[PDB]
RNA sequence: GUCCGCGCGCACUGGUUUUCAACCGGAUCUUUCCUUCUGGCUAACCUGUACUCCUUGUGGGUGCAGGCGAACC
């Protein structure tokens, strides 16, 4: 320690630490497209959804309610969007 | 320090941390000064000739001298990226 | 105030020495005396078309303005004509070379042209001496509404 | 609560410069503190430092070099008449040779030396020397 | 159709900018059916270092979002036609005063109108293809303040070349000297 | 961190990102999202079950980045701003509950406690409101009033 | 310049655009107002007219209806 760029650290230390505590906070979750594989219809999903997702189109279960990022439905596709 | 007339009237003008920038009391008797000797380039020593870095007792004390020389080393052109500016 | 009929009381209510002659046949209501009382107050329209008298009103009464001009926040309305001012201010203490909240109530008399309910900031002028604790009387009420001026709610 | 800001971003970079360090970060970072910083740094005491736009309130990461030996708000930001100044900076500063005594004239926040040249005074910040 | 488009017709330059336009608008299929019913405030000229000029528009604020969505391609089609001089889409500005106590009410001015924000949104709309993603303020021994800005790493290709143009045309508007900078 | 009736010090939050403006990567507009959000407010949905649903179903972020308003000022600009604020109303809701707790049973005094932490939390709520005028000056919280509030 | 104990580096009077450091300003132009006007009074010259009194050369005046207010009510 003693002498450290504060203002450019290594990205490793970016990851590292807990969100709030970066130079600037942005949330460690995103958002994700997602295809049902019952209907072609691609779905946006956030990765840490809270309320069952089901498409609009029928009623199928695309994450499950959990403390973190929601559980999939073990067939459905995800892409990091 | 300095009179009117022009004379230092301040005695022993000391000396500071090399690291810390902070200065070295009369009896701090932790600071030391490092010599390392200058090197031609077919590999020989010059006599008579080196660079000077005096490590306080804090940053001693505290045990963070090595990281604080590494430093000094690197920026006057001793050591090859032997410490990041980054952590 | 007295609720637009100062006729009401066991005498009448009147400004001494003007009148109007039944004999003119002009007939304006009754001449109402006013005057401005200065340091650039504006008389109220309302104190011109009143039908009150207030021989204690700043205008239309025979009391003066002059010397002290205060501002206060009106802190009680429920005495007739007369109004109880907070004055709130600070108190430097040296000892301490610091400061202390403190306030005084001062009473003041209110001209019936004037509508004042708690939370006002008053404008109060000094006066000749009305009642035993009253020597202010109102000149400007300035916060009249200050959030009163829009209350419901439609988009 | 975070009551005096100013208080919070000298606290630290006295913590810090007793430490021996080089660099600080304060957290909140007002405009209050920009210019005292700054006036530290036209003054020298401090060097090369930077903003970091949040979009909340900012931050401040500031670099030492070690010149600094004591920092210090007066929180109770006292009313100081121009006489009264002289007391302040006999119950603060180690000498009138140098250190100086923060405060806030209607010119702005400024050193007592400045301001007993503008002849003006007002509410006192803090000491630095 | 050169002065109807334009809000009234001095400095000729801006002239011959909207002919450029109107050949512009020959381009139907793609470039029309909306493109016509826009406007300009007085375009005006800017020197850059190294023998080079940065030729600034100014939006009427209307609907900048309907210059910004056709931005990119009228931006390089008005820099292939118009050689050496590099053009820039800007929001023109009503700053207002700052309400000194002594002065009169007017209204409460609304913070939008500030001059830090102005500068905050003339500086985002000073690149539209480039997103701004970080600021940085510096402040050197000298006491002279100099602004750093990370751009995304992401879509820098849009510019590329055109960062010291962009620093000439901050610096003449507004003395606030910048330095641009990417993430590697 | 605070905890205001707590000795917990937990700061589980939210972190707001930095792009002041709409994602990238968004394909509605604000419109068609203003309309979304009138009609699952017309539904019967606070706003903050807004806000959740349009980040969970939808690829609204925040509302505020994309409709250029925050939520509760567009309900209120369409004439669908409730007459409790919400949290309040939720406040309202487990002071209700503890309250019909307690008639069901005596002798539960941390119930008892808790009832009273809700009441002050509950007071400090209402003189805020009351202080911005969102409410009406006369507006208490005794005992029957709750549950017609609450009904 | 004057001078006064090899000299203090001009001890007493000024030029200071040899730069030069300021430190307070004040007035300026910023997309940047100085409470604003209604008239006095316009002070004054953006006046524009008979004109040059004053070397042809705006170095200055005999001089009044559109007109700068900030020199003051
Ligand atoms: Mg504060
Ligand atoms: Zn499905």
């Amino acid at each position: 320690v003693l002498v450290q760029d504060l203002l450019h650290p290594t990205a490793a230390s970016e990851a590292r630490k807990h969100k709030l505590k970066t130079l600037v906070q942005s949330p460690r979750s995103h958002f994700l497209d997602v295809k049902c594989p019952g209907c072609l219809n691609i779905t946006t999903v956030f990765s840490h959804a809270q309320t069952a997702v089901t498409c609009e189109s029928c009623s199928t279960v695309l994450c499950t309610p959990t403390g973190g990022k929601a559980k999939l439905s073990e067939g459905t596709s995800f892409r990091r969007k | 320090m300095e009179n009117d007339k022009g004379q230092l009237v301040e005695l022993y003008v000391p000396r500071k941390c090399s690291a810390t920038n902070r200065i070295i009391k009369a009896k701090d008797h932790s600071s030391v000064q490092i010599n390392i000797a200058q090197v031609d380039e077919e590999g020989r020593a010059i006599p008579g000739e080196y660079v000077t870095y005096a490590l306080s007792g804090y940053i001693r004390a505290r045990g963070e001298a090595d990281d604080s020389l590494n430093r000094l080393a690197q920026q006057d052109g001793l050591l090859k990226n032997v410490w990041s500016y980054s952590r | 105030s007295t609720e637009l009929t100062v006729q009401s009381e066991r005498a009448f209510q009147k400004q001494p020495h003007i009148f109007t002659n039944p004999k003119a046949k002009a007939n304006r209501k009754t001449k109402r005396w006013y005057k401005n009382v200065g340091l650039g107050f504006k008389t109220p329209k309302t104190a011109i078309e009143g039908s009150y008298i207030d021989k204690k009103c700043p205008f239309t009464g025979l009391v003066s303005i002059r010397g002290k001009i205060l501002t206060g926040t009106v802190v009680s309305t429920r005495m007739h004509r007369t109004i109880v001012i907070r004055r709130d201010y600070l108190h430097y203490v040296p000892k301490y070379n610091r400061y202390e909240k403190r306030h005084k109530n001062v009473p003041a008399h209110v001209s019936p042209a004037f509508r004042v309910q708690v939370g006002d900031i008053v404008t109060v002028g000094q006066c000749r001496p009305i009642s035993k604790t009253v020597r202010f009387n109102v000149l400007k009420v300035a916060s009249a509404t200050g959030k009163a001026n829009k209350q419901f709610a439609k988009f | 609560t975070r009551t005096s800001v100013l208080a919070d971003a000298l606290n630290a970079i006295n913590n810090a410069e007793k430490t021996g360090k080089r660099q600080v970060l304060i957290r909140p970072s007002s405009k209050v503190i920009i210019k005292f910083l700054q006036v530290m740094q036209k003054h020298g005491y401090i060097g090369e430092f930077e903003y970091i736009d949040d979009h909340r309130s900012g931050k401040i990461v500031v670099q030492l070099n070690g010149r600094l030996n004591k920092c210090g708000v007066i929180s109770p930001r006292f009313n100081v008449k121009i006489a009264d100044v002289e007391k302040w900076t006999a119950n603060l500063l180690p000498a009138r040779q140098f250190g100086y005594v923060i405060l806030t004239t209607s010119a702005g926040i400024m050193d007592h030396e400045e301001a007993h040249r503008k002849h003006v005074s007002g509410k006192i910040l803090g000491f630095v020397y | 159709p050169q002065a109807k488009i334009l809000s009234q017709a001095p400095t000729e330059l801006e002239l011959q900018v909207a002919q450029a336009f109107i050949d512009l608008e020959n381009n139907s299929p793609e470039l029309k059916a909306d493109l016509r019913a826009l406007q300009f405030k007085s375009i005006r000229e800017i020197e850059v270092a190294g023998g080079k000029k940065a030729l600034a528009v100014f939006v009427p604020v209307p609907s900048l979002a309907a210059y910004h969505k056709v931005q990119i391609k009228l931006t390089r089609e008005l820099e292939k036609k118009f050689q050496d001089r590099h053009v820039i889409f800007l929001a023109e500005r009503r700053i207002l005063p700052k309400p000194s106590r002594k002065s009169r009410q007017t209204q409460k001015r609304p913070r939008s109108r500030t001059l830090t924000a102005v500068h905050d949104k003339i500086l985002e709309d000073l690149v539209f293809p480039t997103e701004i993603v970080g600021k940085r303020v510096r402040y050197l021994v000298g006491g002279n303040k100099i602004q750093k800005i990370l751009l995304n790493s992401k879509d820098v290709q849009h510019i590329d070349n055109k960062l010291e143009s962009f620093q000439a045309v901050y610096n003449k508007l507004t003395g606030k000297q910048i330095v641009f900078e990417i993430p590697s | 961190m605070g905890r205001m009736h707590s000795k917990g010090k937990g700061m589980s939050s939210s972190a707001i990102p930095y792009s002041r403006n709409a994602p990238a990567w968004f394909k509605g507009s604000s419109d068609g999202v203003v309309e979304q959000i009138i009609k699952y407010a017309r539904k019967g949905l606070t706003p903050s079950q807004i806000g959740v649903l349009l980040r969970d179903a939808h690829g609204v972020t925040q509302a505020k980045v994309i409709t250029g308003n925050k939520i509760l000022r567009i309900l209120k600009s369409n004439g669908l701003a409730p007459e409790i604020p919400e949290d309040l109303y939720f406040l309202i809701k487990k002071a209700v509950s503890v309250r019909k707790h307690l008639e069901r049973n005596r002798k539960d005094k941390d119930a008892k406690f808790r009832l009273i932490l809700i009441e002050s939390r509950i007071h400090r709520l209402a003189r805020y409101y009351r202080t911005v005028s969102v409410l009406p000056p006369n507006w208490k919280y005794e005992s029957a009033t709750a549950s017609a509030l609450v009904n």
